[PDB]
């Protein structure tokens, strides 16, 4: 057995580089508005976010015009508003503002969420912070804004099989077999994920 | 109201050294404590010095500690400004807002307003008011003062206003307009609503809410009407606006949800009815003046307490620093 | 669907839409 | 072989010559090739209709279930097949396709009527 020291060294170097000269996200969450592309990467944005990109704002930028970086405030995603009747928002507990950006914006921020008026204990790191679908909720009409008030057949063949099995066993049992989605929840597709689990470019 | 503050407590009185240190920190791309910034702010004694401090503040804002820019420091800066010139530099900082990171949601604003009043300057005052509105404020009794100022401005400002300005005016009217105690407040609110309605109708719904503490929901005229009706249960400008409306891209509103351009005559009728009701039942500047003359019992004890707290915090910080030094 | 949903959908996809039928048939010769 | 955490999949596979497609339903690694190795072969499917109009499909349901339990995903064709069998529900895509077809037929009928 020979040792591949050089490879290891290279890996270490790479790691170091990643640690150090990593792009502070002023650079790589930038947007050229007229051409709808990006510095650093160079790739375009998708069509279904062009108008949105143009005529609405970042979360962190929005925050930037508040004392304490709006640490005890509500905030909403425009998409959610469009979609649901129900009140849908986060409240903040923290900000990680990327300092390198002239007129501070872009970075990270987080707190408690509530999708369709259903809160959660503990504060995750919140997704879509650098998207442009965001709006700030004023303190006047804040409490006005926040106002809120099983079993299914098996598929044809499986059920039949089950019945057959039962018969074989001995019992007749006219009670039909059924599966219950009381356990199986259906958190929607527009429900947000977690920035702890995602990797940054 | 200056001599209560001017017991600042002593620190070092050399600025050049501090500046050098700051530069070094920035050269290295290392963070800086708030304490140093505070000290710098305290030290200033010239317009050049003020300028330097401004720059330093900006630098701090663009650093690993954007936060930690404590209220106390801001207050000190404001005081310094007041002492020297005030009405150009502080205002500029406020305008910049995000760059100098000052966010003085406090009695500082009130003080500034008072100062402005003392030496006329109306446009600047208006600007300041607008800035305050843009920041989420108006728990304190400076609201009344702000309203008064706005009214005064209006008394001069009587033309077509224009896009941004109208919106700003509306904002000013609205958020300070939370005066349940008197009908003047209600009137102000109504006026604000009317302005906002006008803005909506001429230009767009997005034009209203984009940057302001204001809510996307379409019914602003309706809201105003409701408010007016509430008063009755318990204006000329509005009427004019309505008349104008009556006289001869993306879509946030729905197909089912009805367009407010096609609800006008009904709205007008409703307004008329409301007016009639008011008449059956049974100037603004004067009212505001009267209000000012009454009320206004101050927040001075609280201020003192806050100051004390700040001092304590500073002391704690100093102690911490000392400990660190010892450790080193 | 209820009409509200339809409206929402329309709003979402303003420029990119198609006119549609309600239910389909129940036969096909 | 070691892959970057490629999930398990119950998937089809071409076991035919040119113009005769024959299929092999198979529990395999996501990142494996199509006709490359697999974990355990399951019920062969024939798409070409044999003597007297049958399009026969094998399924070791017993082992399919096991695979599912062990956390192996299903490709869309597989899902469709399952639905057809009655083992799974009819895949909603299939239903939509059917609906579309019906609509088309209706349109055609209308056109014919117009012509006549």
């Amino acid at each position: 057995v020979r040792p591949r020291l050089i490879a290891e060294l290279a890996r270490r170097v790479r790691a170091l580089r990643e640690q150090l000269n990593r792009p502070r996200d002023s650079q790589l969450y930038a947007v050229d508005y007229e051409t709808l592309t990006r510095p650093f990467s160079g790739r375009r944005l998708p069509v279904r976010a062009w108008a949105d990109v143009r005529r609405e704002s970042r979360l962190l930028q929005l925050l930037g015009r508040l004392p304490l970086f709006g640490l005890g405030r509500l905030v909403t995603r425009k998409s959610w508003l469009w979609q649901h009747d129900e009140p849908c928002y986060w409240r903040l507990t923290r900000v990680r503002p990327d300092y390198t950006a002239q007129n501070l914006d872009h970075g990270k921020a987080w707190g408690i969420l509530t999708f369709k008026g259903k809160t959660e204990s503990e504060a995750r790191e919140i997704e879509h912070v650098m998207y442009h679908d965001w709006r700030l909720v004023p303190k006047h009409e804040e409490e006005a804004f926040t106002a809120f008030t099983a079993s299914v057949p098996y598929p044809p063949l499986l059920r039949a099989m089950i019945i057959a099995e039962r018969q074989k066993n001995g019992d007749t049992s006219t009670e039909e077999p059924m599966l219950n989605v009381q356990r199986i929840r259906m958190e929607p597709w527009d429900y947000p994920a977690k920035q702890e689990d995602k990797g940054r470019a | 109201d200056s001599h209560k503050w001017e017991a600042r407590e002593k620190e070092h009185y050399c600025l050049a050294d501090l500046a050098s240190l700051m530069d070094k920190t920035f050269e290295r791309k290392l963070p800086v404590s708030s304490l140093t910034i505070s000290r710098l702010i305290d030290n200033i004694s010239s317009r050049e010095e003020i300028d330097h401090a401004e720059y330093y503040l900006y630098k701090f804002r663009h650093s690993p500690n954007c936060w930690y820019l404590r209220n106390w420091t801001i207050h000190t800066w404001i005081r310094q400004c007041l002492k020297y010139d005030a009405q150009d530099k502080a205002l500029y900082t406020l305008v910049n807002k995000v760059q100098y990171g000052i966010f003085p949601d406090n009695f500082t604003f009130n003080l500034l307003m008072d100062s402005f009043i003392k030496k006329e300057n109306y446009k600047d005052a208006l600007s300041v008011v607008f800035e305050v509105m843009m920041q989420e404020a108006f728990e304190v009794p400076s609201t009344q003062l702000l309203s008064l100022y706005v009214l005064f401005h209006c008394l001069a400002k009587k033309t077509d206003f224009s896009w941004e300005e109208e919106r700003n005016f509306g904002a000013s009217l609205l958020l300070p307009g939370l005066k349940q105690k008197n009908s003047v407040g209600f009137s102000s609110q109504l006026y604000g609503y009317a302005l906002l309605g006008k803005v909506e109708l001429q230009q767009g719904l997005r034009a209203v809410y984009h940057n302001m503490p204001l809510i996307w929901k379409p019914g602003y005229l309706d809201r105003a009407l409701q408010v007016m009706e509430k008063v009755a249960a318990s204006e000329a400008l509005d009427v004019l606006g309505a008349v104008l409306k009556a006289l001869t891209k993306l879509v946030e509103q729905l197909d089912i949800e009805e367009t407010e351009q096609s609800k006008l005559p009904q709205y007008l009728e409703r307004f008329k009815a409301l007016h009639s009701k008011l008449q059956a039942l049974g100037l603004t500047t004067q009212l505001v003046k009267e209000k000012l003359s009454t009320c206004e019992a101050e927040d001075i004890a609280t201020y003192e307490q806050n100051l004390q707290q700040w001092h304590l915090d500073l002391v704690q910080l100093i102690q911490r620093e000392q400990q660190q030094r010892e450790q080193a | 669907p209820p009409e509200r949903e339809l409206s929402r959908l329309r709003r979402l996809y303003q420029g990119h839409l198609q006119e549609e039928s309600g239910p389909p048939p129940e036969s096909m010769p | 072989k070691a892959y970057r955490g490629g999930h398990l999949t119950i998937r089809l596979a071409l076991g035919g010559c040119t113009n005769r497609p024959f299929y092999r339903i198979v529990a395999a690694h996501n990142k494996c090739p199509r006709d490359g190795r697999f974990v355990e072969q399951l019920g062969s499917y024939d798409p070409l209709p044999n003597s007297h109009g049958e399009k026969l499909v094998a399924l070791n349901l017993d082992r399919i279930r096991h695979w599912i339990g062990c956390g192996a995903h299903l490709s869309k064709p597989m899902e469709k097949l399952l639905g057809l069998a009655g083992f799974f529900p009819l895949h909603p895509m299939m239903i939509t396709n059917a609906e579309r077809l019906r609509r088309k037929r209706a349109r055609e009928v209308l056109l014919a009527s117009q012509k006549t």
